[PDB]
């Protein structure tokens, strides 16, 4: 395979997967 | 390491019907051959009726004798996956 | 009858010209450079020979079904061409049949692989990687020997054991095969 | 192995051309339609709850007795968009299409591959028409014929033994 | 709250936060094309431009620095061949960190213009609200470019302060940046003629100039002011990208049609000339002109270059990799090292036989000789049983004139039909499928690249024109329709006029 | 001005991400 | 082109017959009703070694390129060399007994047949016995 | 056909994305208008529904909150934002069918998701190795090259009867 | 790294688990 074949994916899961979550606990803090 | 079959084409195998490789369907070319000297071929270049003596000797420069494994295993001398 | 057996798998002294009208073979040891995953389409019947009387009785099968295609689960899977295939064996008889026919190729020439490619039809190429191979891209027919020493019970009907020792599947030469001892039990029926 | 599904069915069976499947692609093309239509039109039409710095989603409240969108101004739209007949100013009728359509539409199209089970193929237009001589004069569906016996006759490559595709 | 989708408009009535935001994305975009173009230096393979140039590396804004001048690197390497030269400053090193240089100097401007938002100039005077003369702010954008549209095309692209662009010949063999003269007639709309690219930057610069000064002095009319409402600046952001996305698809046609902007020794052949034979044609063309010369074949084909040979290869096609076939060119095919010459096939019968190329369609494409007369005399088959045509049975050789095997011929069939599946792709040449693991599996140029995104982007910034269109024209209803919206509004035949109150 | 991000949209916004990542990571290993 | 009597020349024994329109559409439907069923398009699907071509017809024995041979195959039907008799296993009108579609053929008839299987490669081309390539 | 044999366009992701869109669709049709028309208020004596409507009223036609608790005990999860349940009506076949174009805009370049290359280099080394992957390939062979001289008539595709690609016996 | 990656499918199931049975309620309002 690719070898940035995972990378490509975990900076796919992960990249907005952290904004959503960081997203979540900026307002289930209010 | 080269395919047998096609090895078989660039010899006289594939010029003629080589009689012991081809298929028993590559005899309806010719006059009398198909199908009962056709099965008695199949089944050095052939020689039965005296008849069937006079449609062989009159093919026989259109015979070849030249029996490699892949084209006559299997029953492929007389089905070989071949039809229109 | 044949709606209380759909057994049709398996086989059921003796003192001139004679003749061997109905050989049964029911089975794989196979030699670690198993299963049957293959479920029962794996015996031999209603093969015809010719047991010409020499002191031993050689006989040259010629017609029947005497092919097989077995694959055994070491987990690895080995396809074999069972076959007693134009087999000369020889031995009043009682009396083994030490005997060698030939296994052709599990897959005949017009066999296509995944690629398109085969021996007498497909690719000669790799079609797949077109600026790119050449032992999977030429299939090279086996026809190797194998040996099998039947063991014959007696009745005209004859009964014992086989055993085989053929190679596998080569894959047309892309893979090596593995030694397959196929031991079973066996059925003939010779009649004048 | 789904899309092997589909290609070997229209080598054997022309699901394109059998008109099941056509009403098949009508009920998914219509549903895919209908669904854009009918959440466009009442996205068009909510009524003005909220201000443009949160959500519009927050004008509804679960369980509110309000409708949340003015049905009178999506069919004065729709009924504009067209024509006024052509729109469903029932909101249950409305909805009875928008069940309807793609549920008779998947149906019928079930039923195409339930017809082709027992080879009841496709329309089969090989050589329809053809010329004072005689001569075939090909039409797109003997460009479909030839992409049809592309896939048959590489289909299962090693499977058949005999001339016709029976099962 | 603010939806996820909706952070970013707490700028439009911040115009101060709205230069900060702006002057960071074009901080990266800078800091991108600086960032790009020192990874493209990091693995460019400058030493051969002939078999192996900046479109068979996957080099993106290499072709872009080059086509308008900038030539040589620090290292030493020229483009156009030579090793050795000092360019200046301005090389692919320096172009890059100019870009990286502007970027921290947009990124500090970014931030004085994120914390010193609230500055009078935004602030109307009539009523203390942050306010965009959007009409006065366009005539002096527009004035600005065209002041650098015309500076572009009569300074830099004329050559006359500038170095001018990259021009060609059409076969792209000898192709160098030159200076470029205006052309001023009707040849200056072929857009393969780059005399009409200098001129349109010297004539749109000056209308963009004439109507830059139009916007600044000649106010919007009153009816034309609220059909827009400009007012509003998403009206400036819709019918920009309205723009964005035309001039994405004009890009994307001249990047995949081929313009002058766009030459084949920077961004590769495009995939009509490989449609056309245009390549073959003329490589035929050369040798028919030493065939009547007297000049024999393997003399009149050892005069070919490599590089024009090279162009006649479908791996150079960009109609021919694929979405996920990932990198450069190399990554398929490999790096050619040779031409292996051209294979001219004969039968026994010592009759030359034509392979058919293959289209950029084909993944598969069946080896099939025709002859002159377009019989088909040989085929590698498929069934070869039944076979008649097969290499083996018609007794066909290859021959190869000029390149490495010039000179020799190949009668064994296995190695006639080796190079046979190589003769459906045009030139045959010799790959380094060791540098960078080439595993065959063909792939796109950066002509074929740069016309997927900038279609897909042209598509998706259709959307967003749409999108923020309908934002501005129903400004008013984005919360929502009117709870107090009547329904005799809407009912058919309650007013005359579709909308208007006093039409009942 | 704050973001808000309620649960559900935590929820189909990771579930946009992970089916588009398990669509193509198949492509992305190629 | 147009159906016409150079189509509609074909080898009646070294003699050709002209077929009609009215002929040939007639014996298009009578191959359709007794015949096409193994023989569409010209191939034999049960046996797709003999298709019906003009030149495996010419190269039978006897020739059955001639109307006069494919009547006479049509009530006498032999093996492709003519050792072995087929009219148990081929349809013909020595076997109204066991091929009921063939009861109802007339010597103006089987004429029709006979001219259809020989005037259609003309018409098609390689298709006439030429199977799905040719399609 | 074309778009199977010559670009693989099944197995291209972008049109994946439109058949989750466009099913997606016409299963939000199919579901939000038969729950609509099983949750309905019974505003009529009658037997037959529809004329429980007229369109001026201001009531919810149909029970949204048994709708949220049938879905959410049948299915798992259930809208109960009326709002968003019509955008993501609006949202699903329109990112669908935007996903397509997005993979037909690349496939007029021939950017095909045509091979995943990790499979078809075990399957080159390997003649055992079959997937339904490398069988759609055998197909799409079938389809370009049994296709194109009909399909293709200006390119003068004169292709034998022995290169076209067929499997045994067909 | 191949097929341990694909099994995001396991993400998804504790996804399909947390939004049935943690979801933020739906409130009669
Ligand atoms: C008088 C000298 C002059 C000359 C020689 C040119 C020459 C050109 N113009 Mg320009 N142009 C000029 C003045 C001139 N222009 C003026 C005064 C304006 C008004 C500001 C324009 C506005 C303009 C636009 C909007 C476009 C051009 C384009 C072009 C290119 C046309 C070929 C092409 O690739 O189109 C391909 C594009 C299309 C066919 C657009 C339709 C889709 C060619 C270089 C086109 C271009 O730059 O493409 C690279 C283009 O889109 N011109
Ligand atoms: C400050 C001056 C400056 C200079 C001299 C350069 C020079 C360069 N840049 Mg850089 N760049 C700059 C600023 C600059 N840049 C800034 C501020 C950014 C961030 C926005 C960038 C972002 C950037 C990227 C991403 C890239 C470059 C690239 C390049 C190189 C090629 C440019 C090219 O051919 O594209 C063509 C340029 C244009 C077509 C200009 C567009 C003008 C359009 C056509 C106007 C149309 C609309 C118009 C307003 C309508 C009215 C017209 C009116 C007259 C009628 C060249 C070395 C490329 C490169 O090779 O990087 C190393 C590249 O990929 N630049
Ligand atoms: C206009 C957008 C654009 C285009 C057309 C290209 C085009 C290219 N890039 Mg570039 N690149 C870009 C923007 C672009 N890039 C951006 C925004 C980044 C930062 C993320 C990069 C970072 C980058 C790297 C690190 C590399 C490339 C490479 C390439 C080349 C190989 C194609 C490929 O693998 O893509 C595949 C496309 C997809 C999988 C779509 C999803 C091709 C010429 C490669 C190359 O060959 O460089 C020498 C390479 O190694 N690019
Ligand atoms: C120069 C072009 C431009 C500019 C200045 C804007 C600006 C805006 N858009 Mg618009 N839009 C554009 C083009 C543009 N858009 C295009 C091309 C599309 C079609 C895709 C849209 C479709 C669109 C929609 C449907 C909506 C907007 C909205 C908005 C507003 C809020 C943006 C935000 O907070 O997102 C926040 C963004 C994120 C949190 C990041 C996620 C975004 C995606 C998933 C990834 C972004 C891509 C990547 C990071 C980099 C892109 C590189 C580029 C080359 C494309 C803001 C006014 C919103 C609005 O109008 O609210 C009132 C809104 O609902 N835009
Ligand atoms: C079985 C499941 C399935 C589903 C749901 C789809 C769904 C789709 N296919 Mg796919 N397709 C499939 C299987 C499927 N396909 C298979 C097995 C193949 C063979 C590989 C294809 C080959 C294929 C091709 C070649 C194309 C599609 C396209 C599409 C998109 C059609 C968009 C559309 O509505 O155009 C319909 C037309 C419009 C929406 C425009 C309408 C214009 C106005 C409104 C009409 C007014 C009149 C009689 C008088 C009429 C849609 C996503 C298309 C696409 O990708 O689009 C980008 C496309 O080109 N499909
Ligand atoms: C590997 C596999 C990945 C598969 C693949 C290709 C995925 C593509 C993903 C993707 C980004 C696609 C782009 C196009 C797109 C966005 C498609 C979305 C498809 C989609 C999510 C459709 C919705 C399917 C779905 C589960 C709907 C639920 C319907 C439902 C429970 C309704 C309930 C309901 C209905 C009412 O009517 C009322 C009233 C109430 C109350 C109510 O609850
Ligand atoms: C973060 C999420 C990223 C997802 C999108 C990119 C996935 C690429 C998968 C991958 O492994 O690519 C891997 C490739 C790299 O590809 C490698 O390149 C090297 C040469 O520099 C090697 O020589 C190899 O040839 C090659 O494997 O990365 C890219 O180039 C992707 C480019 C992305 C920008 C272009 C998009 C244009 C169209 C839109
Ligand atoms: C670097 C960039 C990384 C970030 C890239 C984008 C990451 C977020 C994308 C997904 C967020 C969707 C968040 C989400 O799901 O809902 C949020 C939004 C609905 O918003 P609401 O009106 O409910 O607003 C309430 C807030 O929670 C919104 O933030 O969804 C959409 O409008 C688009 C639909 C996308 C999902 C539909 C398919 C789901 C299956
Ligand atoms: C045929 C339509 C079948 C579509 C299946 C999905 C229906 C869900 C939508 C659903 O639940 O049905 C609701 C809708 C209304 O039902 P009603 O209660 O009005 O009719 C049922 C009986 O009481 C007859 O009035 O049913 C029909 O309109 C049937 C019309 C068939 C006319 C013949
Ligand atoms: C069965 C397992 C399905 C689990 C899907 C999980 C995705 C989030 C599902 C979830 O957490 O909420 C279920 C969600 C409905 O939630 P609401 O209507 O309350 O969302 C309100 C808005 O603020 C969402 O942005 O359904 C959908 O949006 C579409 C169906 C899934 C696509
Ligand atoms: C299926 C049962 C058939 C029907 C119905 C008809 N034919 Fe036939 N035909 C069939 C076979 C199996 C064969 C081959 C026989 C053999 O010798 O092995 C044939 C052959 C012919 C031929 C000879 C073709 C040749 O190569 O010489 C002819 C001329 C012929 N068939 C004609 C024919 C006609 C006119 C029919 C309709 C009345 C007809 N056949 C029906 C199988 C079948
Ligand atoms: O298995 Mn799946 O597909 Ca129903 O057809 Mn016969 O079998 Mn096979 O060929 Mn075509
Ligand atoms: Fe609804």
């Amino acid at each position: 395979v690719n070898q940035l074949g995972l990378i490509a994916t975990a900076l796919f899961v992960l990249v907005p997967s952290v904004f959503l979550i960081i997203l979540y606990v900026q307002t289930e803090s209010q | 390491l080269v395919n047998v079959v096609d090895e078989k084409l660039g010899t006289a195998y594939g010029e003629k019907i080589d009689l012991n490789n081809t298929n028993i369907a590559a005899f309806i070319q010719y006059r009398g051959l198909y199908p009962t000297l056709a099965k008695l071929i199949v089944k050095s270049v052939v020689l039965l009726t005296e008849r069937q003596k006079q449609i062989l000797r009159e093919n026989l420069e259109h015979f070849t004798v030249t029996v490699e494994t892949a084209l006559v295993e299997g029953g492929d001398r007389y089905n070989n996956g071949l039809y229109k | 009858t044949y709606d209380d057996i759909v057994l049709a798998n398996k086989c059921p002294a003796y003192p001139q010209t004679y003749r061997i009208a109905r050989l049964c073979l029911q089975p794989f040891l196979v030699k670690e450079e198993t299963k049957l995953v293959t479920r029962e389409t794996t015996s031999l019947d209603q093969i015809q020979g010719e047991l010409k009387v020499n002191g031993s009785l050689t006989f040259v099968e010629e017609d029947g079904i005497d092919f097989q295609p077995v694959t055994v689960q070491m987990g690895e899977r080995i396809p074999l061409l069972f076959t007693v295939k134009n087999l000369v064996a020889s031995t009043s008889i009682t009396t083994d049949f030490k005997g060698e026919f030939n296994v052709p190729s599990y897959r005949t020439a017009n066999f296509l692989d995944p690629k398109g490619r085969g021996l007498a039809s497909g690719y000669d190429s790799a079609i797949a990687l077109p600026q790119a191979l050449a032992r999977a891209n030429v299939k090279r027919f086996s026809l190797t020997k194998g040996q099998i020493s039947l063991n014959v019970k007696v009745d005209g009907e004859i009964a014992g054991t086989f055993e085989s020792e053929q190679l596998s599947d080569d894959d047309m030469g892309a893979h090596e095969p593995h030694e397959v001892k196929i031991q079973g039990v066996f059925y003939a029926s010779i009649e004048p | 192995g789904t899309f092997n599904f589909m290609i070997v069915f229209q080598a054997e069976h022309n699901i394109l051309m059998h008109p099941f499947h056509q009403l098949g692609v009508a009920g998914v093309f219509g549903g895919a339609l209908f669904c854009a239509m009918h959440g466009s039109l009442v996205t068009s039409s909510l009524i003005r709850e909220t201000t443009e710095t949160e959500s519009a989603n927050y004008g509804y409240k679960f369980g509110q007795e309000e409708e949340t969108y003015n049905i009178v101004a999506a069919h004065g739209y729709f009924g504009r968009l067209i024509f006024q007949y052509a729109s469903f100013n029932n909101s249950r009728s409305l909805h009875f299409f928008l069940a309807a359509w793609p549920v008779v539409g998947v149906w019928f199209a079930a039923l195409g591959i339930s017809t082709m089970a027992f080879n009841l193929n496709g329309f089969n237009f090989n050589h329809s028409v053809i010329d004072a001589k005689g001569n075939v004069i090909n039409t797109w569906a003997d460009i479909i014929n030839r992409a049809n016996l592309g896939m048959e006759v590489m289909h299962e490559r090693n499977a058949h033994n005999f001339p016709l595709d029976l099962a | 709250g603010l939806p996820w989708y909706r952070v970013h408009t707490v700028l439009i009535n911040d115009p101060g936060r709205l230069i900060a935001a702006h002057l960071m994305h074009t901080a990266l975009v800078a800091g991108w094309a600086g960032s790009m173009a020192l990874y493209e230096l990091a693995t460019f393979d400058p030493s051969d431009p002939v078999l192996n140039p900046m479109w068979r590396q996957g080099m993106f804004v290499l072709p872009f620095m080059a086509r308008l001048g900038v030539t040589g690197s620090w290292s030493g390497w020229s483009i156009t061949g030579e090793t050795g030269i000092d360019p200046g400053f301005w090389s692919f090193e320096g172009v890059a960190l100019a870009h990286i240089v502007l970027s921290g100097l947009l990124f500090l401007a970014a931030c004085w213009h994120w914390v010193y938002w609230d500055l009078e100039l935004f602030r109307d005077p009539r009523t203390g609200e942050p306010a965009l003369d959007l009409p006065k702010m366009f005539g002096i954008h527009l004035f600005l470019a065209g002041l650098l549209c015309f500076g572009f095309g009569a300074f830099h692209l004329t050559g006359l302060f500038g170095p001018g662009m990259w021009v060609s010949d059409p076969y792209g063999l000898t192709g160098s940046v030159q200076p470029v003269a205006p052309e001023w007639g009707p040849d200056g709309f072929n857009p393969y003629n780059p005399g009409g690219v200098v001129a349109h930057h010297i004539a749109a610069g000056i209308v963009g100039i004439i109507a830059g000064l139009f916007h600044i002095l000649v106010r919007p009319p009153q009816r034309l002011y609220k059909a827009l409402r400009m007012g509003n600046i998403e009206t400036v952001l819709s019918s920009s990208i309205a723009a964005v996305f035309f001039a994405a698809f004009v890009v994307a046609g001249t990047m995949w049609y081929g313009s002058a902007t766009t030459p084949i020794e920077l961004f590769g052949p495009t995939r009509y000339q490989w449609d056309s034979s245009y390549f073959q044609q003329e490589i035929n063309r050369r040798v028919q002109a030493s065939l009547a010369s007297g000049a024999t074949l393997e003399e009149a084909w050892s005069a070919i270059p490599e590089k024009l040979a090279f162009y006649d290869y479908i791996g150079n096609n960009p109609a021919k990799g694929g979405l996920f076939r990932t990198g450069p060119m190399n990554k398929g095919d490999g790096i050619a090292q040779a031409w292996k010459g051209h294979a001219v096939f004969r039968n026994k019968e010592g009759e030359e036989l034509f392979v058919r190329r293959m289209p950029a369609f084909f993944e598969s494409f069946p080896v099939i000789l025709t002859d002159k007369n377009g019989v088909v005399k040989a085929d590698i088959p498929f069934r070869r049983a039944e076979s008649k045509y097969s290499f083996e049975q018609q007794g066909v050789t290859v021959s190869f004139y000029g390149g490495e095997l010039n000179g020799q011929t190949f009668t064994d069939p296995p190695t006639v039909k080796s190079y046979a599946r190589k003769a459906i792709f045009g030139e045959i040449f010799e790959f380094d499928t060791e540098t960078l693991n080439s595993d065959g599996i063909f792939r796109t140029s950066p002509r074929g690249w740069f016309t997927f995104a900038h279609a897909v982007f042209a598509l998706l910034f259709f959307f967003g024109h749409i999108w923020h269109g309908a934002r501005t024209l129903f400004r008013d209803v984005f919360s929502g329709i009117d709870p107090e919206l009547s329904p005799e509004q809407v009912e058919w035949g309650f007013y005359q006029k579709v909308g208007d109150v006093t039409t009942r | 001005q704050p973001v808000e991000l309620n649960r559900t949209s935590l929820y189909l916004g990771l579930l946009l991400i992970l089916v588009l990542a398990l669509l193509f990571s198949s492509y992305f290993f190629n | 082109a147009e159906l016409t009597p150079e189509v509609l020349t074909v080898p009646l024994n070294g003699k050709t017959i002209t077929l009609t329109e009215k002929q040939y559409l007639e014996g298009k439907r009578l191959f359709q009703y007794a015949c096409a069923s193994c023989h569409v398009g010209g191939i034999t699907k049960t046996n797709p070694s003999l298709d019906l071509r003009t030149e495996t017809l010419a190269l039978a024995t006897p020739p059955r390129d001639n109307i006069e041979g494919l009547v006479d195959y049509m009530k006498n039907p032999t093996t492709y060399d003519g050792e072995q008799e087929i009219a148990e296993v081929h349809p013909s009108l020595r076997s109204a007994d066991i091929f009921p579609k063939m009861r109802n053929l007339t010597e103006k008839d089987l004429v029709a047949i006979a001219g259809h299987i020989l005037v259609e490669p003309k018409i098609l081309g390689d298709k006439w016995g030429g199977g799905k390539v040719y399609y | 056909l074309f778009f199977q044999g010559f670009h693989n366009w099944t197995l291209n992701p972008f049109h994946m994305m439109g058949v989750a869109g466009v099913l997606g669709g016409a299963l939000l049709c199919a579901i939000h208008g038969a729950t609509v028309e099983n949750t309905l208020f019974q505003d009529g004596e009658g037997a037959s529904t529809f004329r429980a409507f007229n369109p001026t009223q201001a009531e919810e036609t149909y029970s949204m909150v048994t709708a949220n608790r049938f879905w959410s005990q049948i299915f798992g999860i259930a809208f109960s934002n009326k709002r968003w349940l019509h955008f993501f009506m609006l949202f699903v076949p329109v990112t669908g069918l935007w996903m397509s174009a997005i993979g037909v805009v690349g496939l007029a370049l021939n950017l095909r998701s045509y091979d995943f290359i990790s499979q078809e280099i075990r399957a080159a080394e390997d003649p055992e190795f079959e997937t339904f992957y490398t069988k759609n390939l055998l197909l799409n062979e079938g389809i370009r090259a049994w296709m194109a001289p009909q399909d293709q008539p200006h390119e003068n595709f004169v292709f034998p009867e022995e290169v076209l690609p067929r499997g045994n016996a067909l | 790294m191949e097929t341990i990656t694909y099994v995001i499918f396991a993400c998804i199931i504790a996804l399909f688990f947390f939004a049935i049975f943690f979801r933020e309620p739906p409130r009669i309002t």
